[PDB]
């Protein structure tokens, strides 16, 4: 049986760690909500 | 139980110790998470119970106690913040600029950050702190890395 625990407020924090790239990917979504790359 | 607005961890005691299977957003008395996290099973918050209200396996979203309340969306221009809640680690905001998932039904946002599968359900925020979607459903790219979509529900 699953249970929930509070992990904090939801706020935007200025001066946060800025990382990660921005890629454009051609994808497909199946009936099961599972993504797949299209080529 | 506790129904204060905020971000929450979704845990399970079904395995060895307490394992984090995901994350979710409590907003306006409704707990929003990803369907693959809870599978539509009821959740517990202390002595209290949270029963499913809405869910969809294709969208991969589920709401508890009421209908989906999160209606904000990415503008397609600005940098967002993944409020990552990783297993055993403290909540941490990571500012990033999303990419794009181009599909046959329109384009969606996409955050390229590397976290364990148990981080699924963590909200993605706009500059106002509004939840523009959940992190945890996407694809594996050429280098084995995971790129998640920005998944938002519909508000009626
Ligand atoms: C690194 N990594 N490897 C796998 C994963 C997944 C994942 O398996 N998501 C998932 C699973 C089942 C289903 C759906 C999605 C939707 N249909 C059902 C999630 C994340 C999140 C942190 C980003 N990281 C992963």
């Amino acid at each position: 049986d699953m249970y929930i625990e509070r992990a904090g407020d939801i706020t935007w924090e200025k001066d946060a760690e800025v990382t990660g790239n921005s890629p454009r990917l051609d994808v497909a979504l199946d009936e099961s909500g599972d993504f797949s790359l299209v080529e | 139980g506790e129904t204060t607005d905020g971000v929450y961890r979704v845990m399970t005691r079904r395995l060895l110790g307490s394992t984090q299977v995901g994350v979710g957003v409590m907003q306006e008395g409704v707990f929003h998470t990803m369907w693959h996290v809870t599978k539509g099973a009821a959740l517990r918050s202390g002595e209290g119970r949270l029963d499913p209200y809405w869910g969809d396996v294709k969208q991969d979203l589920v709401s508890y106690c009421g209908p989906w309340k999160l209606d904000a969306a990415w503008d397609g221009l600005s940098e967002v913040q993944l409020l990552a809640v990783p297993p055993g680690e403290r909540a941490k905001n990571i500012q990033t600029l999303p990419g794009i998932f181009k599909t046959k039904d329109g384009d969606i946002g996409a955050v390229a950050l590397d976290y364990p599968a148990g981080t699924s359900g963590s909200p993605i925020l706009d500059k106002c702190g509004r939840v523009i979607g959940l992190y945890g459903n996407g694809v594996v790219i050429k280098n084995g890395s995971y790129v998640s979509a920005i998944t938002q529900g519909k508000r009626e």
